[PDB]
């Protein structure tokens, strides 16, 4: 098919659902790109309270965790003299109900 | 692909994929090079002594090399240095190897 | 000037049909 109603180019996303004719196949319309609107921003939880305090004991995992999250963020400058690459993304791992949200 | 006695002998014909090479270890020689280049990325100093650590390590890869150097940072960080030791390096060899850190004794 | 104006018509006839939309299939062979 072609381009829309009038409608730019840019504005005709990949993956982006749209209306077309009955017969006459072409684009009229955009519509909203699936349903992942809406249904994620329940999903969303901000920022909870739960604290060390709120974790049964403390285990080598959490000093791991401090170290990627706390550290380059507070101080970038300590990253750069050591001349390491700054650590940001990590994976977490293992049985669950072990806690690993609770730390995140 | 890992060795050749697990290859089946109808493809492993000499002529049929060239020559055939194989790796031989690493000979305190060429350790010694291999982290010399993974540490150029972070700080160079003084106080990390190359030959000393291509004596310590023996019968570990090019892989097993580079876990021994990125795990010296993670040390240097957690002292929180402004230069990694030449004795984190040394901290890292014992951690990349699958035994335990140095403890106590308890069994022997 | 006469032999052009003949391509000229053949070729407007092409355009209609080429004009979007169109299926889209896949050629299994060519038997030729
Ligand atoms: N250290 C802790 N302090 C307090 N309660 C805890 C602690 N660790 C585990 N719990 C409880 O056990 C629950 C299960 O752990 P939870 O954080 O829900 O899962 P997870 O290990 O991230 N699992 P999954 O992602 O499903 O594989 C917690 O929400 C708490 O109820
Ligand atoms: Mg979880």
């Amino acid at each position: 098919v072609g381009l829309g109603e009038r409608v730019s180019p840019t504005d005709i996303e990949e993956g982006m659902r749209v209306g077309v004719d009955r017969s006459k196949y072409n684009i009229e319309l955009p519509l909203p790109p699936r349903i992942d609107p809406s249904v994620t921003m329940m999903t969303v939880e901000e920022k909870p309270d739960v604290t060390y305090s709120d974790v049964g004991g403390c285990k080598d995992q959490i000093e791991k965790l401090r170290e990627v999250v706390e550290l380059p963020l507070l101080s970038p400058e300590r990253f750069a003299t050591l001349g390491i690459d700054p650590p940001k993304g990590i994976l977490l791992y293992g049985p669950p109900g072990t806690g690993k949200t609770l730390c995140a | 692909t890992n060795r050749v006695d697990v290859l089946d002998p109808a493809l492993l014909r000499s002529g049929r994929l060239d020559r055939k090479i194989e790796f031989p270890l690493p000979s305190e020689d060429s350790r010694a090079q291999i982290l010399q280049i993974h540490s150029r990325k972070m700080t160079t100093d003084d106080d990390i002594n190359w030959q000393e650590l291509a004596r310590s390590t023996d019968e570990f890869n090019g892989a097993q090399l580079k876990a021994v150097t990125v795990e010296a940072g993670m040390i240097a960080l957690r002292n929180g240095q402004s230069s990694v030791k030449h004795e984190d390096f040394v901290e890292g060899i014992s951690e990349v190897q699958a035994r335990k850190s140095k403890s106590v004794s308890f069994y022997a | 000037n006469v032999m052009l104006e003949k391509i000229k018509d053949n070729k407007e006839k092409i355009k209609n049909n080429r004009q979007l939309p169109y299926l889209v299939a896949n050629v299994v062979e060519v038997m030729d």
